[PDB]
């Protein structure tokens, strides 16, 4: 089944996606 | 067979064993 | 159990003269 | 200003000063 | 590019914003270097300040408890935790930052981010050298320290049982790591370490001798005795008499440099070569391959109790380091070795 | 009689003597390898 | 000046007949970037599996796995 | 002293790189780029 | 390696005689 | 261009920096003096190093039950 | 002229001579492979595949041979304990001589391309200058790479037309070359699953074929073309070096960490297996299970196989050698001739003491006999003048329950200290050190030599890749800028 | 611009730096990390 | 582009490079002989 | 006695690169 | 045979140093 390690890994890749999204927005600004 | 003995008898010879390291919270 | 003395003897007696004659032939062909 | 120099200097300055204050505070703790 | 229309896209605007003359250069690699280096220095400075080592090594490595800058460090995780990357979302941490710091996951954080920051910074030397158009010999030069970082902080702990044997980020921590390789690996005796020592000592030699030679061949170039103001960045003449320098070292040392291209390439060559050879040595030590024994020396010392060398003294002294240090250095080994099996000299 | 040597001569090894020398070396090899191996 | 005319050379000539013949714009840069992202995610998956850090029901990451 | 030997190696590599990169083209990938001019002129090379 | 070295020597002799037959210098002066 | 040489001479810098910098110094004071650093970073206080059960250095001996073991053998 | 480190740059712009040097290298490596296989057959001794395995004899290319299917040779022996079946032409020496014949053919082809180099195949049609269509060339080689991977994965490893893989017991007892069915689930990515390799190869070959099709039909972009300089051969040089040291890092990591592609019966045990007490816990739980139901000690231990006790010995450990501890591990500490058994130590009043084993980091570890719980009860003393831990006054006795030594208990002499020292390394074995003039220090495993060489080469090729990337990106400033 | 001296600003910063160094060195002989 | 190879280049090793090569080889032998002989 | 393998290794590591460097030197000085 | 090997390599390297010092190529371009 969906092991907690895999669920945390999915949330982790989502978090990395939003971190690079925020970095892209920051380098687009300023 | 006897789970408590076999871990405890691997304990003096080699303590880094997987048998000793896994489920050590209950010990 | 591999006779390395005879091995290195054969290897050297091949390698040294064939290389030496190749040097002489290369300088003969380059410098006509 | 909020330019790249502003951001870099402040990102270096704020936690250095904060931790310098923290360490100066830790200079006075007795066991 | 190459006489084309090249209709402007977001890549062009992003590249034009990234390549600008600012207080600090960013560039495309600034997407990696600036954040990765930021978290590297922040993690090391925080772990030297707040994050403890009473869990992992069972000792003090923080500013809060009585460790100086020479004493506090970001300690490595424990051997029982293996080579796990110790994510916040990893099975060890399970999303608790407070106990993530206590299990030493900050060390893996700092190590991985420092590696990627190294990648980004030397990529940035590529980006700068391409922006203002000269050869990236700075990048080829810095290729050696990042190889050192890979071999020491990644390859050796990967070859060993875990990140616990990795160097903890600090001062006394690196000192312990050095003494560990002395006691267990005989790292002085390894020829790759010897070539690394030779390369770095020759590099310091070359830096000092080249700076002094240039400074003492600086010509007149003025009337004030302050020779630094006697230099002009506008003038196209050499600031130093390389003829005078060459004949000087030809009569002192016998042999001297005659082409400054060869001089500067050689002083680029020596530290990079030394670091690369020592990196290969640490790669060798990663698999417990060590230059420990000289079989003729141990055989003849075994059959003759009268023969001895400083090498034999050093081997026995390595046994002493191992026996007296691993007892608390490796807590997972439960080394309750009594004092009468620990070895001594006479009276000490 | 001067600084350079007028007695200098260059070495010439044509392909025929090359092949003869190589054949000589390898025939000596096939003759004596069996005996050195012994 | 002319090269040696060769039968297999004129056989395989079309495969070398378009050197530098290149599509304009960005092309399929978005598609290869997506492929690289999926490849990196797959590599991270196999890394975290081989690190004993991505526990699955059937993967044991041990010598018992081939038992 | 350790900081100084590491920094001496660092500055050796740094100076060597910064001035072997700063090369006006007088030595190409051949022995030298003498096609502009052969040996025997005061036209200085390199950049600082 | 007992038979392999004689194999090398025999192949060397065959290669040398093959090259002497085909990759020889052309016969000049008559 | 502000080459950093003029702003230090200007009083406008020190008008707002006589509050922010001492505020950060005082923030560090309360951060470590209220035990918040100990609570956030898992730092043990000087009187919670050797509990009643164990008198020696804590030992690790686990990988996967690491968080359960810290709940077992932390500073209560 | 040209510097000594530049002699090979004359063929950067000559594709025919590039073929020449490539074929020359292929000839050299093929000849080396044949020579090493025949050399290791000449040195190899198949007399005791049980107790003197080839990985204890410094064997390097024969384990790669055996891993892929060949198990017998022309001399009439098989390393699997059986006598030889029909050997055919694809034996060990057959493969060696076949690589030698390949070396000769590739050598002659290299000479051919060296002599004939200005083929019109190498000449561009539109401009007339010498040029190579690198994206199309890459598409071709990607299609062939996918085809070879698909063939190897669907015909060889699956056993429909090939032999399969050398699979083994989890503890390295029973193993042979057999086909394995592919696993498409999560266990397919299980690194220690032998079934993952065929599914891996099938999917990888299919993906390589499709990617070769897109590379054959689709052209690159101008921005990418001027980005990584696809029209240059130095860019493909740097990228190829990058890919090969990436693969070398993968191979070295799997070789050290163990995998289904790293058979323990061909490559020896793991340092992690030794540190983690793998064979030790296996032997002890087998003994405990036999003791629990029926058979008692001194006969249950005889049920323990000869292989497992040899595996549970740090002299077989890959993490105990040195750089210049040169040769086979048999040449280090003799050839194993028999297993003594499990040294059981009792106190004077009677209780079982256990010897603390020697971990991989330690060249010398103290020999201490510690209690059932983990208390120190006896040791070989350094001072030998204090406390109550010296053997002669504690009164320990060594019993044995194994093959050669089973029921003669020693308590009085220094034999108990000698056997405590021997069992402190693991299981006690007899070695003959006069056959190979064996020395006594611990040599490195073929795994260790492989992983050392390939990690060093992977890092060196990281330098090579970064340098050629520098040279390719910066071709304007490396060659010339002419005062601008 | 030029309202308070740059050299005096540097002097004040130097006094604070020397004071912080003195405080840090003083904390080594008292409290935690004082071995008493 | 013709019967002879236009990319033919000659090799140059001056006396300084000869000295550096001999020094490198001999110092490497000096360092590693103690380990090879062991 | 006598380590013939080490003797051979050291001897060739001397002679072959030494002969290589010397041959390029003398061929470079032959045709400057 | 061990000791004369070390002696020969040492005195040989010292000989190359001596030869490079006194019988070098005379320096050109500065
Ligand atoms: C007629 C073709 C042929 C055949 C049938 C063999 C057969 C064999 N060779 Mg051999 N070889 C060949 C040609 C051949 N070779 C050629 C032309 C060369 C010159 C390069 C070599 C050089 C060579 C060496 C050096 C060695 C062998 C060895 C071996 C033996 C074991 C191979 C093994 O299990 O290792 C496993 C093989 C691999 C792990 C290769 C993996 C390929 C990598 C993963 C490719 C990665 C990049 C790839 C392009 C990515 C694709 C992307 C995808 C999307 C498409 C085996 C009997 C070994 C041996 O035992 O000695 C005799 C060994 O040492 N061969
Ligand atoms: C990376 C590829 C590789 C690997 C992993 C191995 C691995 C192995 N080989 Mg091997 N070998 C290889 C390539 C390789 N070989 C090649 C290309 C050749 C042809 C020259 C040989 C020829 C060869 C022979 C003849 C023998 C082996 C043997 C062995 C085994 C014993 C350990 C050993 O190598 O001795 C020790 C390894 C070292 C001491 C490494 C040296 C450390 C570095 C490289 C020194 C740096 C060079 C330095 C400048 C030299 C200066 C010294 C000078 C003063 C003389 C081992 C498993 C032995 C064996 O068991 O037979 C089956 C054996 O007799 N190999
Ligand atoms: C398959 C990979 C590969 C290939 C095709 C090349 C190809 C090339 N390299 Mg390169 N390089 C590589 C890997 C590679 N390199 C790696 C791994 C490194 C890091 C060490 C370098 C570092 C490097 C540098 C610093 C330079 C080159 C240069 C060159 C160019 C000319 C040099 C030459 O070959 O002359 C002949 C080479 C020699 C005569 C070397 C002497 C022989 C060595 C010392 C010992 C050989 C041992 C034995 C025979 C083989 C063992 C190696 C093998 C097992 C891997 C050439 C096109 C030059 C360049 O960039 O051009 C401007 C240059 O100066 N390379
Ligand atoms: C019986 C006896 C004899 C006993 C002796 C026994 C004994 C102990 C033997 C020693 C054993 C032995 C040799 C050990 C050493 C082994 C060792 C570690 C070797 C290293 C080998 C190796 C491959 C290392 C790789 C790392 C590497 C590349 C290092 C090179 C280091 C090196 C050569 C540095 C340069 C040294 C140096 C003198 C610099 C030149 C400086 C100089 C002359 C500048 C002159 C100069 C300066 C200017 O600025 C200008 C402007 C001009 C114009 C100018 O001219
Ligand atoms: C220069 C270029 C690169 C520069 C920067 C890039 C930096 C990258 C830093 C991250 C590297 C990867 C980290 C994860 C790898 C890892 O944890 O490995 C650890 C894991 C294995 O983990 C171990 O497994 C053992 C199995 O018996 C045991 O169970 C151990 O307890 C367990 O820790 O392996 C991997 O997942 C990756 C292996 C393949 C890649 C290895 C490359 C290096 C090889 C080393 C071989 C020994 C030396
Ligand atoms: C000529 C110069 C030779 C230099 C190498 C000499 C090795 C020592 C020797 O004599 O071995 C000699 C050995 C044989 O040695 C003999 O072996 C016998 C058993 O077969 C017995 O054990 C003998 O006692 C033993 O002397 O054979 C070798 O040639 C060793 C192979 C060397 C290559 C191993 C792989 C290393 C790979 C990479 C390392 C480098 C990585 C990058 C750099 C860092
Ligand atoms: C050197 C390189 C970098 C140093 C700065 C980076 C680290 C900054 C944090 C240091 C810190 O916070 O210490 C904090 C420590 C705190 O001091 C400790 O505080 C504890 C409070 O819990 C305890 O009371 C301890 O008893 C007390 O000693 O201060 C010191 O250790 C004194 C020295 C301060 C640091 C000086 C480092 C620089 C010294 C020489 C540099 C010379 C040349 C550099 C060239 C390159
Ligand atoms: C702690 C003690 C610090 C002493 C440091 C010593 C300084 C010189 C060490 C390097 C050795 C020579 C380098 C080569 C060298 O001499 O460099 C060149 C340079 C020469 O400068 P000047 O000759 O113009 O200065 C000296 C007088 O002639 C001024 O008219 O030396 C200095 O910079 C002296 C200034 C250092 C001021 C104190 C620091
Ligand atoms: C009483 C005087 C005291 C000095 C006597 C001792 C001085 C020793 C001479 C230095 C070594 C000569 C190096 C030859 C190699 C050599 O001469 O290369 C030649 C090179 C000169 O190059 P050029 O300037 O001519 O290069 C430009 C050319 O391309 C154009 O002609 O010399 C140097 O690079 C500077 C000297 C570096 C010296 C490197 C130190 C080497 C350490 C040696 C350690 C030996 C091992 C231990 C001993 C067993
Ligand atoms: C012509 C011909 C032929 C053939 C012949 C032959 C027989 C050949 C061969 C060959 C061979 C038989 C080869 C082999 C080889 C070897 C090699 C190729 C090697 C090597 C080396 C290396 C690479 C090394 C390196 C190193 C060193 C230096 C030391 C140690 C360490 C190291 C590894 C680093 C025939 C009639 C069949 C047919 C066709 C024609
Ligand atoms: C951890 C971590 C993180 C990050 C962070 C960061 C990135 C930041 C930072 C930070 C920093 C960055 C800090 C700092 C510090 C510093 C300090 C504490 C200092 C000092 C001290 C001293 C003692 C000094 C002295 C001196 C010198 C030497 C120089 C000049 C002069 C003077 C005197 C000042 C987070 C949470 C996100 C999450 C993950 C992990
Ligand atoms: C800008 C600068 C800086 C800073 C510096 C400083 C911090 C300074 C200061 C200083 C000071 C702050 C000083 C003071 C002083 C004073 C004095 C030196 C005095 C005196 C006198 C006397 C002799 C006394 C006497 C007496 C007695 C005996 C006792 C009581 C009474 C009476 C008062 C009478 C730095 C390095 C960062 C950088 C570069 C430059
Ligand atoms: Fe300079
Ligand atoms: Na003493």
């Amino acid at each position: 089944s969906v092991t907690p390690s895999l669920k945390n890994f999915l949330l982790s890749l989502v978090a990395g996606a939003v971190v690079l999204a925020a970095i892209a927005g920051a380098v687009t600004a300023v | 067979q006897r789970v408590r003995t076999v871990l405890d008898m691997d304990d003096p010879a080699k303590e880094e064993t997987v048998k000793e390291l896994r489920k050590d919270i209950n010990n | 159990e591999v006779n390395i003395l005879g091995l290195t003897a054969t290897a050297l007696f091949i390698i040294i003269p064939t290389s030496f004659l190749l040097i002489l032939y290369v300088k003969t062909a380059a410098s006509e | 200003i909020f330019t790249v120099r502003w951001l870099a200097i402040h990102a270096i300055a704020v936690p250095t000063i904060f931790f310098l204050g923290a360490i100066t505070a830790m200079q006075f703790i007795q066991r | 590019i190459g006489t084309y229309q090249e209709k402007r896209t977001w890549f062009d605007d992003a590249d034009d914003w990234l390549r600008q003359d600012r207080f600090v250069f960013v560039g495309w690699s600034g997407l990696l270097l600036l954040p990765c280096a930021y978290f590297a220095v922040g993690g090391w400075l925080t772990g030297c300040t707040f994050v403890t080592s009473w869990y992992t090594h069972g000792l003090a490595s923080s500013y809060i408890e009585g460790c100086n800058f020479l004493t506090a460090a970001v300690s490595t995780p424990a051997n029982s935790l293996g080579h796990s990357l110790l994510f916040v979302w990893g099975p060890e941490a399970q999303g608790d930052l407070t106990r993530w710091f206590q299990l030493g996951g900050l060390w893996a954080f700092v190590a991985l981010h420092g590696a990627f920051g190294l990648i980004g910074f030397m990529l940035r030397q590529f980006e700068i050298a391409r922006s203002v158009n000269l050869r990236p010999y700075n990048a080829i030069a810095f290729s050696a320290p990042i190889a050192v970082f890979v071999s020491v902080f990644l390859i050796y702990p990967l070859g060993q049982s875990g990140w616990f044997f990795a160097p903890s980020f600090g001062v006394a921590s690196i000192f312990r790591f050095i003494l560990f390789f002395q006691g267990f690996h005989n790292w002085t005796l390894n020829p790759f370490h010897m070539m690394g020592v030779a390369g770095v000592l020759g590099a310091a030699l070359l830096c000092a001798i080249h700076g002094a030679t240039v400074e003492n061949t600086l010509f007149e170039d003025g009337d004030g005795a302050n020779t630094f103001r006697a230099f002009n960045p506008t003038q196209a003449e050499e600031t130093y008499s390389m003829v005078t320098a060459n004949r000087f070292w030809s009569q002192i040392f016998g042999v001297a440099f005659s082409n400054k291209r060869w001089l500067h390439f050689f002083m680029l060559f020596v530290p990079v070569t030394g670091l690369w050879m020592s990196a290969l040595g640490v790669v060798g030590l990663a698999l417990n391959l060590r230059a420990y024994d000289f079989v003729s020396q141990e055989i003849r010392a075994a059959e003759d109790p009268e023969f001895e060398t400083f090498y034999t003294k050093n081997i026995l002294l390595n046994e002493g380091i191992r026996a007296w240090m691993a007892a608390q250095d490796q807590p997972h080994e439960k080394l309750t070795l009594p004092e009468e099996v620990l070895p001594r000299g006479n009276a000490l | 009689m001067a600084r350079p040597n007028p007695n200098k001569q260059v070495v010439e090894l044509n392909r025929s003597s090359l092949y003869w020398g190589l054949l000589l070396i390898f025939v000596l090899a096939v003759l004596f390898s069996s005996y050195i191996f012994n | 000046e002319p090269g040696i005319v060769t039968p297999l050379g004129t056989l395989l000539r079309p495969l070398n007949s378009e050197a530098g013949k290149v599509l304009p714009g960005w092309g399929t840069t978005v598609l290869m970037a997506v492929a690289i992202l999926l490849f990196a995610v797959f590599l991270l998956i196999i890394l975290e599996i081989y690190n004993s850090s991505l526990i699955l029901d059937g993967v044991t990451n041990s010598w018992e796995s081939l038992a | 002293g350790v900081a100084g030997v590491f920094g001496g190696s660092l500055f050796s590599a740094m100076h060597g790189s910064l001035v072997t990169s700063s090369l006006i083209r007088e030595t190409t990938e051949n022995e030298s780029a003498n096609a502009g001019y052969k040996f025997g002129q005061e036209e200085e090379t390199y950049n600082i | 390696m007992e038979a392999l070295v004689y194999t090398f020597l025999l192949i060397g002799t065959l290669g040398i005689i093959f090259f002497s037959i085909f990759f020889r210098e052309p016969p000049r002066i008559a | 261009e502000r080459p950093f040489s003029d702003i230090l001479t200007s009083i406008r810098y020190w008008v707002i920096h006589s509050i922010t910098v001492p505020s950060l110094f005082i923030a560090g004071w309360l951060f470590v003096s209220t035990g918040l650093a100990y609570d956030v970073f898992g730092s043990p206080r000087p009187n919670e190093y050797f509990t009643e059960d164990r008198q020696d250095a804590p030992l690790i001996t686990d990988r996967f039950n690491a968080l359960e073991q810290v709940k077992k053998l932390s500073a209560q | 002229g040209l510097p000594w480190y530049r002699v090979h740059t004359v063929v950067i712009n000559d594709p025919g001579r590039l073929i020449s040097v490539h074929l020359m290298h292929t000839a050299l490596v093929a000849g080396w492979a044949g020579a090493m296989t025949l050399f290791e057959i000449a040195v190899f001794d198949p007399s005791d595949p049980v107790l003197n395995p080839m990985w204890r004899q410094g064997m390097f290319v024969l384990p790669f041979l055996t891993r892929l299917g060949v198990t017998q040779s022309w001399g009439g022996w098989t390393i699997s304990g059986e006598t030889s079946s029909n050997p055919g032409i694809w034996s060990y020496e057959g493969a060696a001589a076949s690589h030698i014949v390949l070396s000769g053919l590739l050598f002659l082809a290299s000479v051919w391309h060296w002599v004939y180099w200005d083929l019109e195949l190498f000449r561009d049609p539109r401009t007339g200058k010498t040029a190579l269509d690198l994206p199309k060339i890459f598409g071709i080689h990607l299609f062939l790479a996918g085809l070879l991977c698909f063939g190897f994965g669907a015909f060889h490893v699956t056993g429909v037309f090939g032999p399969g893989i050398w699979v083994s017991d989890p503890y390295g007892l029973t193993g042979s070359v057999q086909p394995v069915a592919p696993s498409w689930g999560a266990e397919g990515f299980d690194p220690y699953n032998p079934g993952g390799v065929p599914a891996h190869h099938i999917a990888a070959g299919i993906l390589g074929v499709l990617a070769g099709l897109f590379h054959l039909c689709v052209r690159p972009s101008i921005r990418l073309y001027f980005g990584l300089s696809m029209g240059s051969i130095e860019s493909v040089l740097s990228s190829s070096i990058a890919a090969v040291f990436w693969a070398a890092f993968v191979v070295a990591g799997t070789m050290w960490y163990g995998s289904a592609a790293t058979p323990i019966e061909l490559f020896g045990p793991t340092r992690y297996q030794w540190d983690q007490g793998f064979f030790q816990q296996e032997i002890q739980k087998r003994v405990a299970q036999s003791t629990s139901e029926g058979l008692s000690v001194s006969e249950a231990w005889a049920k323990i196989p000869e292989k497992l006790a040899f595996y549970d010995y740090i002299g077989n450990n890959p993490a105990k050698g040195g750089l210049f501890r040169t040769g086979a591990m048999n040449s280090g500490d003799g050839i194993a001739v028999g297993w003594l058994g499990h040294a059981s130590f009792k106190d004077q009043e009677g209780r079982e003491l256990f010897v603390r084993r020697m971990p991989t980091f330690f060249e010398t570890f103290p020999v201490v006999l510690i209690d059932k719980d983990g208390v120190v009860r006896a040791d070989v003393p350094f001072r030998k003048a204090e406390s109550k831990y010296s053997i002669e006054q504690v009164g320990v006795s060594v019993t044995f329950y194994g093959g050669e030594l089973n029921g003669l208990t020693f308590t009085d002499p220094s034999t108990v200290k000698k056997y405590a020292r021997k069992a402190q390394l693991g299981e006690i074995f007899e070695f003959d050190r006069s056959t190979l003039q064996s020395d006594g220090v611990f040599r490195s495993s073929p795994r260790g030599w492989f992983t050392f060489g390939h990690l060093s080469f992977a890092l060196l090729f990281f330098f090579g890749h970064i340098w050629h990337g520098s040279r390719t990106i910066f071709r304007d400033v490396f060659a010339g800028i002419d005062e601008d | 611009i030029g309202r308070i001296p740059l050299w005096l600003v540097g002097t004040v910063v130097g006094l604070l730096a020397i004071g912080l160094l003195a405080i840090f060195f003083y904390g080594s002989y008292v409290g935690l990390g004082s071995s008493l």
